[PDB]
């Protein structure tokens, strides 16, 4: 709401400035305001939105992992009772992380996904939906954990189905979707074999399509292919 | 951790 | 005020956790709450306060410099008018930076400095006062700029006078004060010769006192001495 | 920039 008085173009301009200044919280707030203008986002604008929130939530995830590790050690036998503070602060960071994920999911649901008809936009947003449900799953422990995991899976699966029908195997969005869905299988769904199979098949099918690409497209696709290979090396 | 984009 | 219900010891504990998680805004908020309990701060607590706010304001300063550079380039002849957005966003970051500096200066004035009687606490807080007025001076342009610069100078000078009377020349607080006051001379007060003279005399007087120190104290003092040398190399 | 602590 606080961006309601700022022009759409000004919000986009300031998001780019915020990125240059490494002010990712500001960047995300500007892009949220841009989305809330109600118009569809161009390719560049979609990537500004994703970069901003990925940086914000990435920092929260890193902090949550540090605090969770300290909390785990505090609860091993022989450790000294140091009070509720570690749990409280881990919970504070966790709640803020969940709030960011809920905000992103809310933008996707109101109304980016429903207006996205082209494969490049729709797959991009469904990948985001899977990613932010995955981040919620990383911290989930309650009655709803299985439903959170299934929400991530469902969004990734719809994105996968569209990407395989509508994009070449080297399309970087298709590749990044596969990379992340493979990580979902390995880290969230306790399915390392599915993770490895998906990464391998994605890599091999992309390899076979590189011959169709310009030098610049080749650079983009091979960059993500190397991430798939990096994960395969980690996992095998 | 593994790579994601 | 929002930390008013949390125990002092819990705020300190959470400041340390926030540091481990690289959550410096949280760290600063916890330490502000600790200061507002009204008790004096121990040596460790003073350093938690300073680390937290130094990291917060350091990030703001870096962002302000990026944006100011973009703004300067936008106003060179031949550049394209891109509207008020760069100025507006630089001003937004500037106002937030000023707010943080005002908060720190407010904690020092209410009431850390007036209760600080030992040299190690009083010099530390007066150095902080000089540093945060220096950060205000970096962005100042108005009727009050000269008074802001003089406020920094005055705080640094009182700290210097106490440090020379009450601390050995190798004391790391005395050394860091001299380092920063020398930077004030070079970057704020347009006094490079004073900056160089202060850094050199500080370094040489510390060198001559190293023989009195344990191995651990020697490590602490020589670390700051190397920063003085680094600046001298940059400036000569 | 020069070093400060
Ligand atoms: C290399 C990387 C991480 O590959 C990806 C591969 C797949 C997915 Cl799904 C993804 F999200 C990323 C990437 O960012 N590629 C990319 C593609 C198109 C546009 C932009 C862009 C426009 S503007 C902008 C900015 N940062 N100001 C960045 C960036
Ligand atoms: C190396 C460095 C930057 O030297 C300085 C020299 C002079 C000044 Cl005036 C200064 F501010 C720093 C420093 O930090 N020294 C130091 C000294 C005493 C205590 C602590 C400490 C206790 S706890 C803690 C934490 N980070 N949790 C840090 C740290
Ligand atoms: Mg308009
Ligand atoms: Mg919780
Ligand atoms: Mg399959
Ligand atoms: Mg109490
Ligand atoms: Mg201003
Ligand atoms: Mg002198």
């Amino acid at each position: 709401g606080a961006m309601g008085s700022m022009e759409r173009a000004s919000l986009i301009q300031k998001a780019k400035l915020a990125e240059q200044a490494e002010r990712y919280e500001d960047m995300a707030a500007f892009m949220k305001g841009a989305v809330e203008k109600g118009e569809e986002l161009s390719c560049e604008e979609r990537n500004l939105l994703s970069v901003a929130y990925k940086n914000v939530v990435g920092g929260q995830r890193a902090a949550w992992r540090v605090l969770s590790s300290i909390e785990q050690k505090s609860n091993e036998e022989g450790s000294e009772e140091k009070g509720p503070e570690v749990r409280e602060y881990r919970e504070k960071v966790e709640t803020e992380l969940q709030g960011v994920c809920d905000t992103v999911l809310g933008l996707l649901d109101s109304h980016l996904i429903k207006e996205a008809g082209d494969a490049e936009s729709r797959v991009f947003y469904l990948k985001m939906k899977g990613d932010y449900y995955r981040y919620l799953a990383e911290v989930a422990t309650g009655d709803d954990k299985k439903r959170i995991i299934d929400s991530a899976r469902s969004a990734y699966q719809e994105a996968m189905d569209i990407s395989k029908k509508e994009m070449p195997p080297t399309n970087p969005i298709r590749l990044g979707l596969a990379l992340n869905f493979s990580v979902f299988h390995y880290e969230i769904a306790n399915s390392p074999e599915e993770a490895i199979s998906l990464a391998k098949t994605t890599f091999d099918e992309a390899m076979a399509d590189l011959h169709t690409l310009s030098e610049d497209s080749y650079k983009d696709s091979t960059l993500i292919m190397q991430l798939l290979r990096d994960n395969l090396t980690l996992w095998t | 951790f593994p790579a994601t984009v």
